[PDB]
RNA sequence: UAUGCCAGCUGGUGGAUUGCUCGGCUCAGGCGCUGAUGAAGGACGUGCCAAGCUGCGAUAAGCCAUGGGGAGCCGCACGGAGGCGAAGAACCAUGGAUUUCCGAAUGAGAAUCUCUAACAAUUGCUUCGCGCAAUGAGGAACCCCGAGAACUGAAACAUCUCAGUAUCGGGAGGAACAGAAAACGCAAUGUGAUGUCGUUAGUAACCGCGAGUGAACGCGAUACAGCCCAAACCGAAGCCCUCACGGGCAAUGUGGUGUCAGGGCUACCUCUCAUCAGCCGACCGUCUCGACGAAGUCUCUUGGAACAGAGCGUGAUACAGGGUGACAACCCCGUACUCGAGACCAGUACGACGUGCGGUAGUGCCAGAGUAGCGGGGGUUGGAUAUCCCUCGCGAAUAACGCAGGCAUCGACUGCGAAGGCUAAACACAACCUGAGACCGAUAGUGAACAAGUAGUGUGAACGAACGCUGCAAAGUACCCUCAGAAGGGAGGCGAAAUAGAGCAUGAAAUCAGUUGGCGAUCGAGCGACAGGGCAUACAAGGUCCCUCGACGAAUGAC
RNA sequence: GCAUGGCAAGUCUAACCGGAGUAUCCGGGGAGGCACAGGGAAACCGACAUGGCCGCAGGGCUUGCCCGAGGGCCGCCGUC
């Protein structure tokens, strides 16, 4: 049995005095009325903040952490093995509607990896080299200067 | 497990491997959910006229004449819900979404589960079906798809000791209630489901309580009418094989 | 108000075992499965690999998921495993149903609970 | 039309020529065999036998056929009025069987015999 | 024991209840314009007797033809009389005839009539004559173009919001509108007419930066289709009316060419399968309608009636639904299967006829002006400097030019040619046809199951109800008595039932008549709850209860 | 938010398309959404698959002593 189902006979259906459930006055005004007065509590403050650059001057990087690549090297049997060598661009999803692919360095690298991507973070490089690996910058990656 | 194939005389004729799906653990809660959705999804939208009871300029006189403040016209009350001829306060509405969603996986699982319930003689007996057989479902040669006369499917069924179920479904019930005024006067037990491969069995369809289906599109409802698992079914050699991949 | 008849039976079986046999885990696992689904365990392989040890059966009072890497040769018992989890685990160890666990070990000894 | 209201309506409002089908009766075993039809439109010339009313068992010649009320008057199938007069008791052709046919019409007989049309 | 209280019984009043559904409500598929050749609507007529409704129109519930249909019929409407139909009526389909008056209403006037040949009025053509034509008005909503609130929200209120909503003016179609880039701008080595659906996204943008408001490109789909002028260069090679003769139009340019795969011109190359014009002209599908269509009306029992129970038997590519004296696959309609017709798809697709596509080089020959653009003032929009539009003023270039790419200018780059025009299909609505339903079931559901936009109210605009059910069959009560009596009553008759007897199935409560039990003319008022006594009670569906004694015997506990 | 159920580092399809027993239903459709990394107005940069300590349940042991998921207290890391 539901709460609603048990209201018949209660007269007020849980609203308290029958003088309560009337119009918007019982809500302190329609919608966000009073967000600056009687109901300012828990509303983000009034005001303008910052600016936005035009949508078409924005670049969206397609990222991936080494942890993800590394945890599935063996599993990526359909990808170069050598002295592994993986082209990140072929791993990352959303790597099409992306302005470029970037490898981030979260997690560990327990294998020797040769990574090819449009960009890398210090942490990603240090980790990939520290595990006896290398990081190759793509042609698009030739945008560093 | 093994599946004893039968010929059109009802005599054993070799046997095939009962596909794995018939081992899918029986989940009556999921089966029930699948049937519930299929039943909801074919219900039609309805609702009273948006303006029923509002076609009037009736007005309230207010205080002054020892009368309740009720809109009246020509000295007759109108519009308000407590008024005879007034609007329906919270009526059925066309806009209401009367359909039920169901994840494909949850649904397909229910299909597999209802399939499996079909291979359990005890379940099939509890569902209510009448029969004197130990093996189930009943598998038959693809030649069944060539039968043309209902009577012939009858003999085959009597030979397979399964005709008793049709005897069961050979009784209509004249329902209590006003469904009768809307064309729902009768209802009857569900009997044997015949699953073929090329086309539903035209020869078996008119049998009392029988339903015909095809392996590629047989669903939870025909496999478990009203959400109850374990329908006395009869597959076709090929049908049995197709169902395997569902 | 559980709906799954199987989950329901598992729960009753877990109890029968904690009562009859000297088990305490089974009753513990039973009480957690009785609690709301949102509280049931959802463990990835990375956690099993970090706290499990060989010859000690890992017991998940919920479901095991496939993220991370498992190398240890352990036996994991859970309510269910995702398809990938069960595949990765059987390559280095063994994925087992809580129903089998209760049978091969109704006393629930040498078990490690992971959530 | 599977809806009861529509079924009854189309039966009650059927135009005159669509009402002939409402005054049809099953034929005797002999007649069925003779013409290859299970029933016929009872005519005011045929002889018929009552199979269901209080008059079940009696036989007589059809005296009248009313299309609008889809009913027939069979000779001697009557009711005793208060004044003593004897009036016909309307019968539904559905409770009647034709044992003899009035074939004075070339057209009716033709229809009966052909195998692509029924009378 | 008057007046009277409480409960019940018999009869009534009333019309709830249950059962029933000729009506609604909603969804879906199909289809879709009518009118000066006088529509839609209205008025008045029209029947043997005819008031209402329906139909019809002085040929008036109809006339004719063809096809279907069939032995009956003369609408709803079952009377009386009379008639029609084998000379094939009724009835249905298609086509035709007739079709009064008012009505856009058009010769003129007028509350449906009247006065002395009439496209009134405005237009095009024009034989300049109403000679040939057009417009007008209607339609359920949908559609397009204009005019455009306020209550309300912001807890007041002015911008904002309600809302470009309600409402008003103009107008089209079966669908409208839009539409082959002076586009987009995931900026690109990219996309490629237009609607619409899903999403993009409550994102960008707007806003007393409050409340609120609110796209687009793209993407996935649906459906797909692309073309014609103006001009250059030609220059009467042309078009309309008429059978013809003949007339009219046209150098202020008819017609040829041509239209960013730029074109023209000159010299060449190749070639046509583009396009445009015209001819023919569907299949399938879908919607509706129609033909044919299997198998019991056997036994016994109950019953007024078998469609019930028991028994025996049958069909099924048909066990949807309905009807028939009660629960019917086999009694009747129908239903499955097969087949036929009309409509829509569509004057479309296909096919074919004619035309001729395209490429090179040269050439500043051609290419839409109050325009592009700027300024003042407003409206509108998410459009912010960067929406779209109006108004007043100003105002350019000529492809070697010009516009756009979300502030302005200059250069670069990329895209694209405004100020001429057309365009199928996919999408909206629901009048109309059909189908459907966990919708309602006569105070519900439409206002409307009935005389329903009826009766009735208001000067008018406008407002606006209630009313469903005898019975299997009318067998709808003959005869007699009574009476002022075709009333009513008595007796009687029919039927299973008249307590089914006419607004007649069932027949609640409030409540009324008579009557039964209890109380009752010396007595006190929330009408009762719990205890306990009187009196009252057919059965059934409850069967217990009383007293002696004895057994057990908590707390408590004596003379 | 919560309860139940499917699947799980993923999950779900929308419009729509095909089939069919033709509004149900079977198959297809991942466009796109949310989740999988955050911080910053922006430019732009880009994280613990565990380093230490308490310790509930549970497990272990020679019965206080170990191991102790979750939980708790710290360290440490990304960014402004
Ligand atoms: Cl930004
Ligand atoms: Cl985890
Ligand atoms: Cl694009
Ligand atoms: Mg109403
Ligand atoms: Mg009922
Ligand atoms: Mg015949
Ligand atoms: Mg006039
Ligand atoms: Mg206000
Ligand atoms: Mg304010
Ligand atoms: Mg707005
Ligand atoms: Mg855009
Ligand atoms: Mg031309
Ligand atoms: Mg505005
Ligand atoms: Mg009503
Ligand atoms: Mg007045
Ligand atoms: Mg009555
Ligand atoms: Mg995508
Ligand atoms: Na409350
Ligand atoms: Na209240
Ligand atoms: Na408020
Ligand atoms: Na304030
Ligand atoms: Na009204
Ligand atoms: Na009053
Ligand atoms: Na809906
Ligand atoms: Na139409
Ligand atoms: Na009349
Ligand atoms: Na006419
Ligand atoms: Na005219
Ligand atoms: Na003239
Ligand atoms: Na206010
Ligand atoms: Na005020
Ligand atoms: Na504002
Ligand atoms: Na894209
Ligand atoms: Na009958
Ligand atoms: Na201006
Ligand atoms: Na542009
Ligand atoms: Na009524
Ligand atoms: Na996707």
């Amino acid at each position: 049995t539901s709460k609603k189902k048990r209201q018949r006979g209660s007269r007020t259906h849980g609203g308290g005095s029958h003088k309560n459930r009337r119009g918007a006055g019982h809500r302190g005004g329609r919608g966000d009325a009073g967000r600056d007065k009687h109901e300012f509590h828990n509303h983000e403050p009034l005001g303008k903040s910052g600016f936005k650059r035009p949508q078409k001057v924005q670049e969206e990087a397609a990222t991936i952490d080494v942890r993800e690549i590394d945890e599935n090297v063996t599993l990526l049997a359909a990808d170069d093995v050598a002295e592994f060598r993986v082209d990140v661009r072929d791993v990352v999803e959303e790597a099409d509607d992306a302005d470029y692919v970037k490898v981030l360095g979260a997690g560990q690298v327990r294998h020797e990896l040769t990574l090819i991507a449009d960009d890398f973070s210090e942490g990603a490089r240090e980790k990939v080299e520290g595990a006896g690996g290398s990081v190759e910058l793509t042609d698009l990656g030739e945008e560093r200067q | 497990m093994q599946a004893t194939i039968y010929d059109l005389d009802g005599n054993t004729d070799g046997e095939v491997d009962l596909p794995d799906v018939f081992e899918t653990p029986v989940r009556s809660d999921l089966i029930g959910k699948a049937v519930r959705a299929a039943q909801a999804n074919r219900k039609q939208d309805y609702g009273s006229d948006e303006y029923a009871g509002l076609r009037t300029p009736a007005e309230s006189f207010g205080s002054g004449r020892g009368q309740a403040h009720v809109p009246k016209l020509d000295g007759r009350a109108r519009r308000v819900p407590q008024a005879v001829k007034g609007r329906s306060a919270h009526p059925p509405k066309t806009e209401k979404d009367r359909s039920l969603d169901l994840n494909d996986k949850e649904r397909q699982l229910a299909v597999r589960s209802a399939l499996a319930a079909t291979a359990d003689a005890d379940l099939v007996a509890d569902r209510g079906h009448e029969f004197d057989r130990d093996e189930v479902p009943v598998v038959v040669s693809d030649d069944f798809e060539d039968l043309v006369k209902t009577q012939e499917v009858v003999s085959l069924l009597e030979a397979l000791d399964v005709h008793a179920d049709i005897d069961r479904a050979d009784e209509t019930k004249i329902k209590a209630g006003q469904g009768s005024a809307r064309g729902r006067k009768y209802r009857r037990p569900a009997s044997i489901l015949f699953v073929t491969s090329d086309e539903p069995s035209t020869a078996a369809r008119n049998l009392a309580g029988a339903d015909v289906a095809t392996a590629s599109e047989v669903n939870t409802e025909d496999l478990a009418p009203g959400g109850a698992p374990g329908r006395l079914t009869v597959f076709t050699e090929s049908a049995l094989a197709e169902v395997a991949e569902r | 108000s559980k709906t799954n008849p199987r989950l329901s039976s598992l729960i009753a079986d877990l109890k029968s075992a904690a009562r009859s046999s000297g088990g305490a885990v089974w009753g513990d696992v039973a009480e957690r499965l009785e609690k709301p689904r949102r509280t049931h365990a959802e463990v990835n392989l990375g956690r099993i690999e970090r706290y499990a040890q060989e010859d000690e059966t890992v017991v998940v009072p919920g479901k095991v998921l496939g993220s991370g890497v498992l190398q240890k040769d352990v036996t994991v018992a859970a309510v269910d495993f995702s398809g990938t989890a069960e595949t990765k685990i059987d390559q280095v160890g063994e994925a087992v149903s809580l129903e089998q666990a209760i049978e091969n070990n109704p006393e629930g000894s040498h078990v490690r609970v992971i959530r | 039309s599977k809806q009861p209201d529509k079924q009854r309506k189309s039966q009650r409002r059927a135009p005159l020529h669509e009402r002939h089908k409402q005054v049809r009766a099953t034929l005797s075993a002999d007649l069925r065999e003779e013409y290859g039809q299970r029933n016929v439109r009872v005519n005011a010339g045929d002889t018929v036998e009552v199979l269901r009313g209080d008059f079940a068992g009696e036989e007589g010649e059809v005296i009248n056929v009313d299309l609008d009320k889809a009913v027939i008057h069979v000779e001697d199938v009557t009711l005793e009025k208060t004044d003593g007069e004897e009036v016909p008791r309307p019968l539904d052709t559905s409770n009647v069987r034709v044992t003899d046919l009035d074939l004075e019409d070339e057209k009716r007989e033709a229809r009966l015999e052909s195998e692509d049309d029924s009378a």
